């Protein structure tokens, strides 16, 4: 139910020839189940509601 | 699992290689593979200049595809990184492995290669294999054509008078078997299902077998590999 | 890298990988102290009885 | 095979023979013969020079209809191979690289399963390497069935341009051709100095001390064969009837000189001097076919698409059309107008059952979405479910260890659809796969 | 971050790496050591076991200590297994240095 959809990402330089490798590996990182414990370890609290 | 692959240009090896990647790209199980290089027989100092990017890959195995000449020269160049300690083996195929009773000293232990050779293959129960498949293949074909062609008449000479039917031998003489033992062949020209055998050059400077395979089956005689720090651990 | 959006104008010159947290324009509330009834008296039985 | 009779026996020995009319390339392995050594460059090395028209010429994008033998198999396997170069690091110019490779069959008689299959490509650029059998039913099937149209770009070997293919040849085809040609006579002279400029370079070693005649009792490799050979095929002269014959990696005639003919609707006519870099159009103006003479872009970006997209309650409903070939209409709270576009699916019955493609229009949430990128981006589409009727996985076909991809995602792979639009997540697996979009609903 | 170190039988060695050790350990901060080596210029077929133990190192930062010739017999062998180019950045003190 919010407003303005977007993410917050990296910045690099136009049309590199890193683009395609960090992405990948970024869509990996995802699929493997390791942002949700960096979140646990910064940006969720214990506070759960 | 496989590591880094090394050649040197000689006719038959785009196939190798690509049967190699098309192979592990197409498998279910975690593979990977790492920086194959490429090689020249035609000068020399370009070569200990690239050959040594693969050993800072640590790849415990490497493959070589070449004839048994450049491959004790490449072997010489190995040597002279060094490369004889422990965990560096060599897979390489029949190629090089030549008249099995000859051992040049620059070959290091622990090269593996497959082979194919009459220890089990009988010449004399070969001779009867080979009669009983081409009998039973006319066989078959009478049993297609309830005819049979005739010996030409000249090598040379019935070329004058060479006007016959089209034969199909290979349409079915490919597809023959008897005897119990299935000896369906290939259309492109080798046989399927073949027999092969393993050998490892052992520090004896010989070698003579380690295991056996057959149909796509794995029977070994050495459950765990030996060696040239290794501990034995057991539970309950 | 850091805290950084994703707009068009930044999507000009530089170029940005696939997003990873997301954001957007929300909102934030509070609760509310207790809703006691207004027809209390008369919920804790059926209309039958 | 009128040379091999010869290319054996005294392979046999390794006694090295220089070859001089055929063009084949099977024979130039090292493994099948030891005894070859080219003075004609062989039809397989002519690619490159297509490769070198496309360095001012710009058709980036690229047909090409190899024959299925050996033949095409090495033209395919070198001009695959020539675009491996530009390691980019120059900094990143647009790359030439290979669309559908349609392959073929020598003897066949029908190949209208292949043009349209061909002309429905985004590419106008056809390069025909074949036999003379072959140009018979490519050309009087392309110049019939609506395919020789404008902006047609053509391309062929040296075997194309003569035979019955010129009793059939579409107009405005280009052929390659070298500066000699057919000569029973000049080249011998130029390998007779090759073998004169080896005879006084033997003296420096001569530890050969004979090859070995007679038929019978001498059955071993005279052990001085390959090296004499090595010796030969590095023989340096540069006056015969052409300069600086020299011989290949694998020992062929290197560095020889073409020039790019041309058909002028019943004449050849020569346009340009090829020569390794060495390409320049000479005094005439290159006529292209299909009635044009400005240089054809040879790109032609398509504006139709196809789109396919699966069954889901929040965004894409499905409903049967009406009882005469109609959908029903409705409006929103507001009463607003809500888009309804036909929708041919496959699946007017259930699976466990027949399947029948009737239309069915379909719409919904990204049926909107869709609607309002083709009024910004000047589209033109047509629609059609999944036929599987899930979102797309991996699997092992064959019980085996094969790999490929079931679902929507497959129906695209496949080249059969061209843009997905659906609910369709982002992992890691399928990006390898694909290229995807920014997203557009977390 | 200091990693492996080699040398030969120069004299004046002991007590250089017993600096860099003593030094090491009375010092609160986190640093490491990796295979000390010790070799012998004195054997052609040493080579080899030069080449040998000289691979079973993977380091970004070497020292070394000896002379000249030695220098430059060891810097030749390395140019053929890869201790030269990026990041390997060697480290010597002033004796070779004529
Ligand atoms: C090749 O030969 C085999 C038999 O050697 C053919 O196999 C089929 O027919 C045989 C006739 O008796 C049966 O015995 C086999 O069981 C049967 N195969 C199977 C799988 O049931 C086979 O069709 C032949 N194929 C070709 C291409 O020639
Ligand atoms: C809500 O209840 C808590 C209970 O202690 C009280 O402290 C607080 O002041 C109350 N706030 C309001 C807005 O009623
Ligand atoms: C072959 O080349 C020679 C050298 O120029 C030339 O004189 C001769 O005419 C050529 N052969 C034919 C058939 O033209």
């Amino acid at each position: 139910k919010v407003f303005a959809s977007t993410g917050y990402g990296i910045a690099i330089q136009k049309d590199s020839g890193w683009k395609r490798q960090v992405d990948l590996a970024i869509l990996q990182l995802f699929g493997d189940g390791e942002m949700e414990e960096l979140e646990a370890l910064w940006l969720t609290g214990i506070c759960h509601n | 699992y496989i590591f880094s692959i090394v050649t040197t240009y000689f006719p038959g090896y785009q196939d190798f290689v690509n049967k190699i990647r098309s192979t592990i790209e197409n498998s279910f199980v975690g593979w990977e593979l790492e920086e194959v290089l490429l090689l020249d027989m035609s000068l020399d100092d370009g070569d200990s200049k690239i050959q040594n990017q693969l050993k800072k890959l640590q790849s415990p195995i490497i493959l070589l595809y070449c004839t048994k000449e450049e491959a004790t020269y490449i072997f010489e160049v190995a040597n002279s990184v060094g490369l004889t300690g422990y965990g560096y083996t060599w897979i390489v195929p029949s190629l090089v492995a030549g008249d099995t009773d000859t051992v040049p000293s620059e070959f290091p232990t622990g090269l593996i290669s497959v082979s194919y050779d009459e220890w089990d293959y009988g010449l004399p129960a070969r001779v009867r294999d080979g009669i009983a498949i081409i009998t039973t293949a006319a066989s078959d074909m009478l049993s297609e054509h309830s005819f049979i062609p005739e010996p030409k008449s000249s090598c040379y000479n019935t070329h004058e008078k060479r006007i016959y039917q089209s034969n199909m031998l290979n349409r079915y003489l490919i597809n023959v078997t008897f005897e119990g033992r299935d000896l369906s062949f290939s259309e492109d020209g080798y046989q399927m299902h073949p027999k092969l055998v393993i050998i490892l050059l052992n520090k004896e400077r010989k070698w003579e077998r380690v295991g056996k395979w057959k149909d796509k089956s794995l029977q070994m005689k050495y459950y765990v590999w030996p060696r040239m720090d290794h501990l034995s651990i057991v539970t309950l | 890298v850091g805290s950084l959006t994703i707009n068009e104008e930044r999507s000009e010159v530089v170029d940005f990988s696939v997003p990873f947290i997301e954001t957007g324009i929300s909102v934030m509330v509070s609760r509310s102290n207790g809703t006691v009834s207004p027809s209390a008296f008369l919920e804790p039985f059926s209309a039958c009885v | 095979f009128t040379p091999t009779p010869v290319s054996y026996t005294a392979g046999f020995y390794r006694i090295p023979v220089l070859g001089l009319t055929t063009r084949m390339s099977i024979y130039s392995d090292k493994s099948i013969h030891l005894s070859f050594l080219r003075t004609v460059p062989p039809y397989s090395h002519q690619s490159s020079v297509w490769f070198e028209m496309m360095r001012v010429y710009n058709w980036n994008h690229i047909i090409l209809l190899v024959s299925d033998d050996h033949e095409g198999r090495a033209a395919q396997k070198r001009l695959e191979t020539l675009l491996e170069e530009r390691e980019s690091k120059y900094d990143n110019k647009r790359g030439p690289k290979a669309e559908k490779v349609l392959q073929f069959d020598p003897g066949t008689k029908n190949v209208t399963a292949l043009l349209m299959e061909a002309r429905e490509l985004e590419a106008r650029v056809i390069i025909l390497s074949a036999s003379e059998d072959d140009a018979a039913t490519v050309y009087r099937a392309a110049a019939m069935l609506d395919m020789t149209g404008s902006g047609y770009v053509w391309l062929v070997g040296e075997r194309e341009i003569s035979g019955n293919a010129l009793r059939y040849a579409p107009d405005g085809i280009i052929g390659l051709q070298l500066i000699n040609g057919k000569n029973e006579s000049a080249h011998i002279s130029d390998a007779v100095g090759v073998v004169a400029q080896a005879v006084h370079e033997l003296l420096e070693k001569e530890n050969i001390t004979d090859p070995p005649r007679g038929c019978v009792g001498n059955t071993n490799i005279w052990k001085t064969g390959p090296l004499f050979k090595r010796v030969l095929m590095s023989s340096k002269y540069a006056d015969g009837v052409t300069g600086r014959v020299e011989f290949n990696e694998d020992g062929d005639r290197k560095f020889a000189q073409y020039s790019i003919m041309n058909l002028q609707n019943r004449k050849l006519v020569q346009v340009g001097i090829y020569n390794g870099t060495h390409v320049i159009p000479n005094d005439r103006k290159i006529i292209w076919p299909g009635g044009e003479t400005e240089k054809p872009r040879g790109y032609q970006m398509s504006t139709r698409l196809k789109i396919v997209t699966i069954h889901q309650e929040p965004f894409v409903y499905v409903k049967p059309t009406m009882s005469d070939g109609t959908c029903k209409e409705e409006f929103t709270v507001n009463g607003d107008p809500v888009k309804k576009v036909i929708c041919t699916g496959p699946n007017d019955t259930s699976p466990g059952s027949p399947r029948h493609t009737v239309p069915q229009c379909c719409y919904g949430f990204c049926i909107d979405l869709l609607i309002k990128l083709a009024r910004t981006m000047q589209f033109t589409y047509e629609v059609h479910l999944v036929a599987d009727g899930k979102f797309g996985t991996q699997e092992r076909v064959q019980n085996s260890n094969k790999k490929e991809w079931n679902g929507m995602m497959g129906e695209l792979l496949s080249g059969q659809a061209d843009m997905i639009v659906a609910p369709l997540t982002i992992n890691n697996e399928r990006a390898q796969y694909i290229e995807f979009s920014k997203p557009f609903k977390y």
